[PDB]
RNA sequence: AUCGAGAGGA
DNA sequence: TGCTCCTTCTCCTTCCTCTCGATGGCTATGAGA
DNA sequence: TCTCATAGCCCAGGAGAAGGAGCA
């Protein structure tokens, strides 16, 4: 954070999308398939996983932007596979876009009036006319009167649609809320319900064979009835994934009319034509090497788990380019010869392992294993789940800085809106002040005492951002800094700004005092500062333990000390004990006093007291 | 390996010895105090498994 | 993202919204509670008047539309405070329906004004002491105190429902006096508001019954409605195989008639009638099952 | 054995029958021969989008790698030949080395006057009355090339160049500017070069920058190396220079008699003191 | 409090030349007010958080490397252990066991308890003129609060007190 | 302050014509001028350039020095630099993300 | 698609306008007039002179500074209008209102102003004095404002260098006033920016 | 069950709005109920 | 630059179409304490960075302080910008809001 | 220099750029003149002024 | 410094 | 021809401090006496 | 000519989905 540095620019919305192999390769870094991953010891190798061009390894430079590792933030390549991969994000999805095809004509087994119904009311549901949506269906009476019906059905969306486009029901970029996307989900589910139970096709009355999966792994095919082959030839086992590619390519050539409706709950504005490829793996990203740094400690290294997960893909890569090299030399002609049976059945099994090999990239948990030892090392996903992954243990819950952490004790002679500070914690806990005209004087005797007497000044802040330092320094040569807190105008790109100081605290500033386990919003609040001498701990008065269900056994409190004015104004108005007197549940106290108090209220009030 | 035994207390085996738990079956001794340190030899345990359980039965 | 909006209506932070009204009527609980004790504020009506100043704020707001709006309210539902709701063809709306109800001054509820009113007639004899305290006066000391204690437009007001609720519920999984019938605690509140579970653990149904029904009725009742199993009725079932191929014949000793004919509403050839229809039916059918289940 | 563990198996469990049942029906024979040819098909298509590996042999070999030799002749049968001189110093470079002056002034005042590195190396008292032979004395300018060597070795964290001038005794310019375009990363900028030019060495050149003055130290002691001494003398880590020996082919290896013979060390210490010596091949 | 640490230098067949005491080489010369000349800390001496526990000289860069002090507490040197190898003395001394030794005054915001559960943390140490005084003499050395009795239902410290006032007189 | 601004703050270069905040980069500071941020994904290769004319502005260098054009509209935003890490993981399951950036 | 892609090579980086010689006697008119608009900040420190401040921090520091979105050298600015973010405004008003990042008390805002760019293009005519004197190129005073650079292989052997050294024209009689050359390229090598000439090429 | 969610995200292409609370801190920007509800905005002068 | 223009004037157009008028806005007249809280520290850091001078200063060394001494006064130059669910804002100035 | 503080963030152009001669920069370079009178920068205002004494005969 | 395992505190 | 009830899988969760460990095995080379 | 002696590396807690086993 800093207040004398402003950012311009903004987020202001999300979008999605999903990156293709050839946009990769058009803009990502290096493509790296190189297993070698310590060479001879003590090296990066180039090309490899640790190569220049990823950022920077252990105080080497980089072969991308060539600077230091704190100016790269580590670059992103690409792994090339051997074939083409799914995604197991996507997987069971498109799993059932696996068995609603007819293979033959590539449309689906369903009506085709009844899918362009569908794809009518979805238009219908990207402008939020659900009226519209389920007057549709109104619209009623060979395939002349059906050509005749689907004009009249998209007459009737389009004419809805340009009403609703008329007024300002519907703004340029549509209508979306959250009755919307329960209707469109619904809507969705039923679709996605009524596709899977046509087993002849509707169209030229086919029947596509069936289907099953191993959950991430394989794809395997049934073969057909005897009536159903001869009904197919009268009118008309493990499968690869080019297959799958090939099948769900034509397939989504066919049918964009309605999958352009299907997979987007807005309108598309940039007429992004789904293809197959936005669910496919050709390539696999690589993260930037700092990302994926080992763990290093004099010596002792820990390597990162990914390192070993990548390590094994471009391994198994090329040993199914090796493969694919003997096929180049069974591919002279080698007919008269069963010995590339075997190979080729290595290839095939080899074939599987990738897949479960990805399968072990993103995932830990669905795969094979060898067993006995039983040590999922983590997966992507794994590391996004829990309170061990990222949403809490480095989104939400972040461990902070300019804090403090101690057990408290009792103080009846603070008021109850006050905090007290023992000197331990008043010398490293740091507020940027500000160097202004008023506040001068005040601030060079903070120049004048130091780090090592309460008030001072530690780090003096140049208006490049540059440090100095207090810490060591001499007594003269912090008082000779003295004078030099009213710096001119050197350079016009930052005369706007001035110096800074990181002063030790006192009594004008405010800290937010805690307690860990929090159940409501007064377990949290903000307390007035007072440094106290010869002191340990922090300091507490007993109106506080109400709110915080405190008992002085032993407690631990955190004390965030806030660091803009902004908060402290917030901590000092929107949220001191003053505006807490009652509970926010029924209207209660939660503060006022103690029993020695109210035993000396029940004594001193009585009529025998003179 | 007697040494990885005690010094991790993983019960690394084949057979299992017939138990519940496989890990956790070393303590260290906690010479801090007496009371901490006679306390250390009359210290039974029902089971991880049923630490690891929520019933309160 | 549930809070207060400027015209104090509950939505979301997309504007899609859940209430029109902080519980209907903009209280904050934070200033809440002194709108119950009105003789205490009758005995501060100096230090209440010093403190809320009318004069420094006369000359932003109307002051004559939700009096005049709240009065033909007042009257109207004194007019027709006897017959229910769905035979009250229902008028225009309550006050607070209709104005900004932290602009315009008598902006209020109609059950404070209600309590107001008959506070204000309840106690004849005590205003005849005060110095010329009216309904009017105080009645603008009460609308001012009224509009200072509204709920501020952007209260997060869904996590202070939150913590209201959860911070209570940790006093809780206590075996509290349940046998002296449903699930409590902790148990219960988990079950209403996240899980929203239709298999209710004891699913329980409050009847409330006429005057003239006495309890021998009502108990006549109770066993007219109760559901009967037919192994309350079955004191010995005997079963003696012979093997004619495999054959084994059912011996079963009822209890005496009057017994559950007075318990249960119950005769014997209503019991005649259900071994006919349902019983031996279904043993035959479980019979089927068991053989075809060895293959 | 495999069905011997399936007939444990159907008497065995529920869970373990039910799953390896489902295994069972992942395992059967995923490949036929319509289904093989159909593949090779499919391998047709795989050639349609052929990624070509990379070649794993000259790339991954001859260009910069882990530690960079100088430049071998694996070639040459000739152990002496392995490193010729030309490969190492360029011809550029050594059409303009001049000793005549070191040989002729017979003041040692001026001799290290006249090296570009001046410390109190034992290597150079040790290798300069030693070598008579007016005929190898290029052998002698390859000595100076090492001490050269050392005017970059241990002086390279300054970080440009005139001061890196105020640390040799004025040289011709070609040599200075030969090893800092061979062996530095050149960082391109004329933003602060027309002020103070700053680039540096990565630690792989570095590495590569050992390999070269081991090779020159490799020529002057018979091609068969010392490694403790040397070890005092470089002041590094031993088996950093092992390692770097075993880039640079020389198995290092404990003493026979013949060592024992030559250098003048005991035979009954020799089972942990090292001495590097050479052969005909290269390594793997 | 009493701690310790395991300087090693062997962590890595030969070649350790990492050798305790001063090589022929220049070291900043106040180590000696900490240090002895074989590498040693004088035993028993004022320890602070930025002083050296440890020297060696290694040649492997011409350098004395240290190992200074790493913890928050003031310390003192209470025994120095000097571990040799097992088998015969085929390397020099490379192992030294060091036992730190660290004050702790009973302070503010300690934790004392009673032998009744009734724990609890001393707030402020109370000045004895501003004790209260008995009749006898005395001034207590404890006071306790006394509204933790009938939460708590801790009878038993009346009967301990009054029975130790009675072994006490 | 607390949550995101005593812990994670950071900068973040964007293309704002590809609204993304990690394919973008820093270009070798060459001997002309200055360095400068640049996008990877707004990025003409020098291999065909539609070549079956570019003026001396967007011509740049990486560290080995080949030719990239493209990538000038940057600008500095505010993020968590975990929003980085989540960024580069979430592409490793197969998903781009984009973050509209006013002013446009 | 394959149609987009030409015309967003060609296109984008082909540039606005063309400058003509007046009347073929004079010069390029590569002084151009052109309305931009931006979004700057402003500190609190000029907070009552608002229009100037604006101009020191953000325009002010923009004189004689190059910018390809521009595509020349600005020789100053002039017409500078806050796009105020309050509407029923009507733009005669003096209580602009402009919105504060929740941050930092720079505000930023919207701003219309005119610029005099300085941009010239490929196949140009332009002019310089002599400025120096050198073996192989004579960097030329362009405008009496910035510097031109001259290759050594685009000069015909019909020029004669004579000997420090300097150029002779084909009549002749050594040079004076302005010498006209052609624009190749152009660039920023150097403190200021700089151009690529030629006379064949 | 992040990826599931996200899953159906992307086969929505959620333009996320970016108004819930822990979705404006998992992005990062200043939050809404409170000072984050509006804008203060300068009144400035003229000269 | 054309259709820069035109993406200009569509912008202004959503705000200008967006806006509410002076007749239109009823609201309440008062002031929140989140309102009143963010003025203090909006204020009090524009005058940490020198806001130019306004209230007197009485040797104050909190500038919180003196950003409350300046609201003591309504001195100050600011308008709070209330947005809607809509995001149709109004625009209430110091002058016209009753502070507590 | 990669602050916001110290840079602009967007700049377009909304019309053509229109050929003004130098009748309306000459009227530009007095009235500028003008306007400062009602180093690097002031080397910014001599190379402007070397502009008007470049296209007089003398500069 | 990652994973386990153990201990202890409000 | 089309439409329901009975079985599987397939999913997920209070705060802090400290310590103490943390791959086996299949082959090369390489002297010693 | 084997014996060491090591380098170099390979038991909650239901709710859904989802599809078979019969039925108009
Ligand atoms: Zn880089
Ligand atoms: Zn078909
Ligand atoms: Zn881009």
């Amino acid at each position: 954070m800093d207040i004398s540095k402003p950012v311009g620019s903004e987020i202001t919305s999300v979008d999605f999308g999903i990156l293709t192999a050839k946009e990769i390769r058009n803009l990502s870094a290096k493509q790296i398939t190189n297993p070698t991953v310590l060479d001879n010891l003590g090296h990066p190798v180039s090309g490899g996983l640790y190569d220049l061009a990823l950022g920077a390894f252990l105080r080497n430079l980089c072969s991308t932007c060539g600077l230091d590792e704190k100016f790269c933030p580590g670059h992103q390549g690409h792994i090339e596979l051997p074939v083409p991969c799914y995604n197991p994000l996507f997987f069971n999805q498109l799993y059932i876009y696996l068995r609603a095809s007819c293979l033959f004509c590539h449309h689906f087994r369903l009506k085709s009036v009844e899918v362009h119904r569908y794809a009518c009311k979805l238009r219908l549901l990207q402008y939020g006319l659900i009226d519209e949506s389920y007057k549709l269906d109104e619209i009623t009476l060979s395939s002349t009167l059906l050509n005749e019906l689907k004009s009249k059905r998209s007459e009737y969306v389009d004419m809805a649609i340009a009403k609703a486009l008329s007024d300002g029901r519907t703004t340029e970029r549509g209508s979306f809320t959250a009755t919307v996307n329960d209707e469109r989900k619904k809507l969705v589910h039923e679709f996605h319900k009524k596709l899977l139970s046509r087993g002849k096709c509707d169209n030229c009355g086919m029947f596509s064979p069936k289907f099953r999966k191993d959950g991430f792994t394989k794809i395997f095919e049934t073969a057909l009835n005897e009536k159903q082959i001869t009904n197919n030839r009268v009118k008309g086992t493990y499968i690869l994934s080019t297959e799958v590619k090939n099948i769900l390519d034509t397939v989504f050539r066919k049918e964009q009319c309605v999958l352009q409706y299907v997979f987007h709950s807005r309108p598309n504005l940039s007429r992004k034509l789904v293809k197959a490829d936005s669910f496919f793996m050709d390539v696999l990203v690589v993260p930037p090497t700092r990302f994926r740094l080992p763990s290093k400690l004099g010596e002792e290294v820990h390597e990162n788990s990914q390192n070993q997960l990548l390590s094994k893909v471009l391994t198994t890569s090329l040993l199914i380019r090796d493969l694919n090299d003997d096929l180049s030399k069974l591919q002279k002609d080698k007919v008269s010869l069963e010995d590339r049976r075997v190979i080729f059945s290595r290839l095939m099994n080899a074939f599987v392992t990738i897949q479960n090999d990805v399968n072990a990239f993103i995932d830990s948990t669905k795969a094979q294993g060898r067993t006995s030892g039983k040590v999922p090392i983590p997966g992507v996903k794994q590391a996004l789940e829990k309170k061990e992954g990222l949403f809490r243990k480095h989104m939400m819950g972040k461990r902070v800085n300019y804090a403090a952490r101690s057990v408290i004790s009792p103080d009846p002679n603070i008021e109850t809106n006050e905090i007290g500070v023992p000197p331990v914690f008043a010398v490293k806990l740091t507020y940027p002040e500000p160097v202004t005209a008023y506040n001068i004087a005040e601030l060079r005797q903070a120049v004048i005492n130091g780090p090592d007497k309460w008030p001072g000044a530690t780090q003096i802040q140049n208006e490049d951002g540059s440090l100095v330092s207090l810490i060591g320094m001499s007594v003269e040569q912090r008082k000779a800094l003295a004078n030099q807190l009213l710096t001119p105008s050197s350079n016009v790109s930052t005369h706007t700004l001035n110096k800074k100081v990181y002063r030790h605290i006192k009594n004008r500033d405010v800290v937010l005092m805690n307690r860990q386990p929090t159940l409501h919003k007064a377990s949290m609040m903000g307390h007035k500062v007072r440094v106290l001498p010869n002191e340990k701990t922090l300091r507490l008065h007993y109106a506080n333990t109400g709110a915080y269900n405190a008992d002085f056994d032993g407690d631990e409190m955190n004390m965030h000390f806030p660091q803009n004015e902004n908060a402290r104004a917030e901590a000092l108005n929107l949220a001191n004990t003053d505006s807490q007197y009652l509970t926010p549940t029924s209207g209660s106290p939660v503060r006022g006093l103690i029993q020695d108090h109210i035993s000396a209220g029940v004594w001193l009030t009585s009529k025998d007291s003179f | 390996k007697m040494q990885y035994f005690l010094s991790t207390g993983n019960l690394v085996s084949q057979s299992g010895l017939d138990l519940q738990q496989v890990s956790g079956y070393t303590v260290v001794a906690e010479k801090i105090n007496f009371y901490r340190f006679i306390s250390h030899f009359r210290m039974v345990h029902r089971g991880s498994f049923f630490a690891q359980l929520k019933t309160t039965t | 993202g549930v809070h207060v909006s400027y015209d104090n209506s509950i939505r979301d932070a997309d504007g899609t919204l859940v209430q029109f009204m902080y519980g209907g009527d903009a209280i904050d609980i934070t200033k809440e509670s002194h709108m119950t004790q009105f003789e205490f504020c009758l005995d501060n009506y100096y230090a209440l008047l010093k403190k809320y100043n009318p004069s420094a704020l006369i000359e932003h707001l109307d002051v004559e539309s939700a009096l005049k709006y709240s009065k033909k309210t007042l009257k109207y539902r004194k007019k027709h405070s006897k017959e229910p709701h769905y035979k009250q063809s229902v008028k225009y709306d309550p006050v607070l329906a209709k104005y900004n109800p932290a602009k315009y001054l008598g902006s209020v509820s109609e059950n404070f004004q209600d309590k107001l009113e008959s506070f204000l007639d309840k106690n004849s004899k005590l205003f005849k002491s005060s110095d010329g305290v009216n309904e009017k006066k105080f009645r603008a000391l009460m609308q001012l105190k009224y509009m200072r204690s509204l709920i501020n437009p952007g209260e997060a007001v869904g996590i202070i429902a939150s913590q209201s609720v959860g911070e209570p519920s940790t006093q809780m999984t206590l075996n509290t006096f349940h046998f002296a019938n449903v699930t409590l605690g902790i148990p219960r509140l988990r079950e209403i508001v996240m899980t929203a579970s239709a298999a209710i653990k004891t699913p329980q149904m409050t009847l409330p019954i006429w005057n003239d029904v006495s309890d021998e009725q009502a108990d006549t009742f109770c066993k007219s409605i109760s559901k009967v199993l037919l192994s309350e009725v079955i004191d010995k079932v005997i079963v003696t195989e012979t093997t004619a191929a495999r054959s084994y014949v059912i011996h079963m000793r009822f209890f005496d008639n009057n017994e559950y004919s007075e318990e249960y509403d119950v005769s014997k050839e209503e019991l005649q009638n259900v071994i006919s229809n349902q019983f031996i039916h279904l043993l035959e059918a479980a019979i089927v099952k068991e053989i075809k289940k060895q293959k | 054995r495999p069905s011997a563990l399936r007939n444990a198996l159907g008497e065995a469990f529920g869970t373990k029958k039910a799953k390896k049942a489902i295994a069972d029906l992942e395992r059967n024979r995923i490949d036929s021969d319509k289904l093989t040819d159909s593949a090779i098909d499919i391998v047709d298509s795989v050639r349609t989008a052929s990624k070509d590996l990379p070649t794993r042999a000259q790339l991954d070999e001859i260009t910069s790698n882990d530690r960079p030799t100088p430049l071998a002749n694996i070639d040459a049968t000739d152990v002496e030949q392995i490193y010729p001189i030309e490969s190492i110093i360029p011809k550029k470079e050594l059409q303009f080395i001049r000793v005549s002056s070191i040989l002729k002034e017979a003041d040692k005042e001026k001799k290290l006057e006249l090296f570009p590195y001046q410390n109190n190396s034992k290597y150079v008292a040790k290798k300069l009355d030693s070598l008579t032979q007016p005929s190898q004395m290029t052998k002698l300018q390859l000595l100076y090339y090492l001490s050269l060597l050392l005017g970059v070795y241990e002086n390279r964290r300054v970080n440009n160049k005139t001061k890196l001038l105020e640390r040799l005794n004025s040289p011709p310019e070609i040599l200075v500017d030969g090893i800092l375009s061979r062996f530095t990363v050149i960082k391109p900028g004329q933003f602060g070069r027309s002020k103070d030019r700053s680039y540096f060495i990565d630690p792989q050149n570095e590495d590569k920058i050992l390999c070269y003055i081991l090779a020159i130290i490799m020529h002057l002691d018979n091609f068969i190396v010392e490694i403790t001494p040397l070890a005092h003398e470089l002041n590094l880590k031993p088996s950093k220079v092992v390692s770097l020996f075993r880039v640079l082919g020389a198995i290092v290896k404990g003493a026979t008699v013949a060592q024992a013979e030559a250098f003048g060390i005991p035979k009954s210490t020799a089972a942990s003191y090292k001495i590097a010596t050479m052969k005909v091949p290269f390594k793997l | 409090m009493y701690k310790t640490e395991k300087v090693d230098l062997a962590l890595n067949g030969d070649p350790i030349t990492q050798h305790f005491g001063f090589g022929n080489d220049e070291w900043p010369k106040e180590w000696l007010e900490k240090l002895d000349e074989d590498g040693l800390p004088y035993i028993g001496t004022y320890v602070e958080e930025g002083d050296p526990i440890c020297a060696y000289f290694d040649d492997t860069l011409n350098k004395t490397k240290i190992k200074t002090y790493h913890s928050s507490e003031p310390a003192y040197i209470e025994e120095v252990n000097l571990i040799g190898d097992e088998s015969n003395k085929f390397q020099e001394l490379q192992t030294v066991s060091i036992k730190y030794r660290i004050r702790r005054t009973p302070q503010i915001g300690d934790k004392f308890s009673s032998r009744h559960g009734q724990k609890g943390v001393c707030s402020r140490k109370w000045p004895t003129i501003d004790m209260p005084f008995s009749e006898t003499g005395i001034q207590p050395d404890i006071i306790i609060n006394p509204h933790a009795f009938p939460s708590r239902m801790t009878i038993g410290m009346f009967v301990e007190s009054l029975a130790g006032k009675a072994g006490a007189l | 302050d607390r949550l995101l601004n005593s812990s994670d703050y950071t900068q973040a270069s964007v293309c704002r014509e590809c609204g993304s905040i990690l394919t973008t980069q820093q270009s070798v500071p060459r001997i002309g001028s200055i360095s400068t941020v640049c996008c990877r994904r707004c990025s003409m290769r020098f291999e065909d350039a539609k070549k079956l004319f570019i003026d001396d502005s967007q011509i740049w260098e990486d560290g080995q020095g080949n030719k990239f054009v493209g990538g000038n509209e940057t600008t500095t935003v505010a993020i968590p630099f975990v929003l980085k890490y989540l960024d580069s993981e979430l592409s490793a399951m197969g998903i781009r993300l984009r973050y509209n950036v006013e002013p446009k | 698609n394959e149609n987009r892609e030409t015309a967003r090579f060609i296109k984008k980086h082909k540039k606005q306008v063309t400058n003509p010689i007046d009347e073929k006697n004079g010069t390029s008119n590569c002084i151009v007039r052109v309305p931009i608009a931006l979004y700057v900040s402003l500190a609190p420190m000029y907070l009552e002179n608002p229009l100037q401040g604006v101009m020191k921090q953000h325009l002010n520091p923009l004189v004689m500074k190059y910018n390809n979105k521009v595509g020349g050298v600005v020789l100053g600015y002039e017409g500078l209008k806050i796009l105020d973010a309050d509407p029923l405004s009507k733009e005669d008003t003096s209580e602009k209102l402009i919105k504060i990042t929740p941050d930092t008390p720079f505000g930023f805002t919207w701003c219309h102003v005119n610029l005099y760019v300085w941009q010239p293009q490929v196949g140009d005519v332009l002019e310089g004095y002599i400025f120096i004197q050198s073996a192989s190129h004579i960097g030329l005073l362009i405008h009496d404002a910035f510097n031109a650079s001259i290759k050594k292989n685009n000069i015909p052997v019909d020029w004669t260098f004579v000997h420090l050294g300097h150029w002779v024209d084909s009549n002749g009689e050594p040079i004076d006033g302005k010498l006209r050359f052609t624009v190749r390229n152009v660039h920023t090598t150097g403190r200021v920016v700089s151009v690529d000439g030629t006379l064949i090429s | 069950t992040t990826c599931q969610f996200l899953t159906k995200a992307v086969l929505d292409n959620e333009r996320e709005q970016l108004d819930s609370p822990s979705a404006r801190i998992v992005v990062g920007k200043l939050n809404n109920v409170g000072t984050g509800s509006f804008d203060v905005l300068a009144k400035v002068p003229n000269a | 630059p054309e259709d820069f223009q035109q993406h200009e004037q569509i912008r202004r157009k959503t705000l200008k179409e967006k806006a509410i008028p002076k007749d239109q806005r009823a609201t309440t007249p008062y002031m929140t304490k989140y309102e009143r809280a963010r003025i203090l520290g909006t204020r009090a850091l524009q005058i940490s960075m020198n806001a130019p001078v306004f209230v007197d200063l009485e040797g104050e060394t909190d500038p919180l302080r003196i950003a409350m001494k300046e609201l003591a006064e309504k001195k100050i130059p600011l308008v709070i910008r209330r947005y809607l669910p809509d995001g149709s804002f109004e625009d209430w100035s110091v002058e016209e809001l009753i502070v507590d | 220099t990669a602050t916001t503080l110290n840079t602009p963030v967007v700049i377009h152009a909304t019309q053509l750029p229109q050929h003004v001669s130098t009748d309306e920069v000459l009227q530009f370079l007095e009235s500028f003149i003008d306007e400062k009178e009602n180093t690097n920068l002031s080397s910014s205002i001599s190379q402007l002024k070397r502009i008007q004494r470049d296209f007089k005969g003398l500069p």
